[PDB]
């Protein structure tokens, strides 16, 4: 089964369904500040 | 829209700014506060504001922007029994200071704004008004958002957003664990990475900028994308970061069962200066003597001093929140 493993940096988007606009915009490149 | 598109275009600054920190911000927070300024600006210096938020000045007419963006917080605000979600516009208007009824009444129905009196001769006071109105809407997550306060200051728009849903097929606290979060090929650190097993959720392999795009949906008309990019494919994938390039992500998801998915806890809190990032999207003269805010005042007498934002996310087991606020500090001219 395909794994998916966020386990080095990466982005996050929180996107509305409708009205396609950017809540939150986010790179996480250390879970440690 | 032009909203995702001024949204990318702010992220790839923050990014030269300080290449390697966590990013954290709200475009939607910042959009609707500095289009909220354009109802004072005029010629000029109302045309560089529209601009820069990657409207289409041609196409699209100043009415037209600011009849979407009632509409928006219309809609936004509909935080009912399932996620909350809500926004909220503001100005603090120094206490004797007169400002045109067309303005005061736009700000209120197209924005629904207020306009508070507030005596900035007490900035020490003035400051903590600001600060509670922020922190009373983001149910006190973001505290301090004025840091400092001029005391030749005229008024303050601020806005906010606050966001609170839970996921959809949770995380179970008894998964989580201390694993590898490598900051780099032979760099790595100990997190608590949580799990899920045999999930169904969409997906989409991307060969062509070499990410794996995911989706995991909160309880409620709201979700979270998340790209993890290929070992050393950040730069590439940054560079890509096009409103075209989100839709055929959006569009080419489809449904897949995952053995086992992994993402890390965490909660990430940043702050900014704006001032240095919107001149370089073309928003000068609203900073300068040449500012014309006329709409406000019927007089040309105020000018931009600094544009501030302050942002936070959590992300837990039960999914959690994410706020932020935004406030535009104008000093006299």
């Amino acid at each position: 089964r395909t794994i998916v493993r966020f386990n080095r940096p990466f982005l996050m988007i929180i996107v509305p369904t409708d009205t396609q606009n950017i809540f939150f915009m986010s790179k996480v490149t250390n879970p440690k500040q | 829209s032009a909203n995702v598109d001024f949204a990318f275009s702010l992220y790839k600054q923050l990014v030269l700014k300080a290449p390697d920190k966590n990013v954290i911000f709200s475009p939607l927070s910042i959009s609707t506060a500095l289009a909220f300024l354009s109802l004072g600006a005029h010629n000029t210096t109302l045309t560089e504001i529209l601009k820069g938020l990657k409207f289409n000045l041609t196409e699209t007419s100043e009415a037209e922007i600011h009849q979407s963006f009632q509409h928006l917080l219309r809609t936004l605000n509909q935080s009912s029994d399932e996620l909350q979600l809500s926004m909220g516009n503001a100005m603090f208007v120094k206490e004797q200071l007169s400002l045109l009824d067309r303005f005061t009444e736009d700000a209120k129905r197209l924005y629904g704004s207020e306009a508070f009196a507030t005596d900035f001769q007490d900035s020490a006071a003035a400051k903590k008004l600001i600060n509670d109105y922020v922190k009373n809407g983001t149910r006190g997550k973001i505290t301090d958002l004025i840091k400092d306060l001029d005391s030749q200051t005229m008024m303050v728009l601020v806005n906010y957003i606050f966001f609170k849903a839970k996921w959809e097929m949770p995380f179970d606290p008894q998964d989580t664990h201390q694993s590898r979060f490598y900051l780099s090929k032979k760099k790595w650190v100990m997190v608590p990475m949580m799990s899920l097993h045999h999930l169904t959720i969409p997906y989409f392999r991307d060969e062509e900028l070499s990410c794996t795009v995911v989706e995991l949906k909160y309880t409620g008309n709201a979700s979270a994308l998340f790209i993890l990019p290929d070992q050393d494919k950040m730069e590439e994938v940054e560079a890509m970061l096009l409103p075209e390039t989100l839709k055929r992500w959006r569009d080419s998801l489809e449904f897949r069962e995952i053995g086992e998915l992994y993402l890390p806890k965490f909660s990430i809190s940043r702050d900014y200066n704006l001032n240095d990032i919107l001149l370089q999207l073309g928003i000068e003269e609203a900073f300068t003597s040449k500012a014309d805010l006329s709409g406000i005042t019927g007089a040309r007498n105020l000018a931009v001093s600094q544009v501030v934002h302050k942002a936070v996310l959590d992300v837990f087991e039960e999914g959690r929140e994410a706020s932020a606020a935004t406030a535009v500090k104008i000093t006299l001219l």
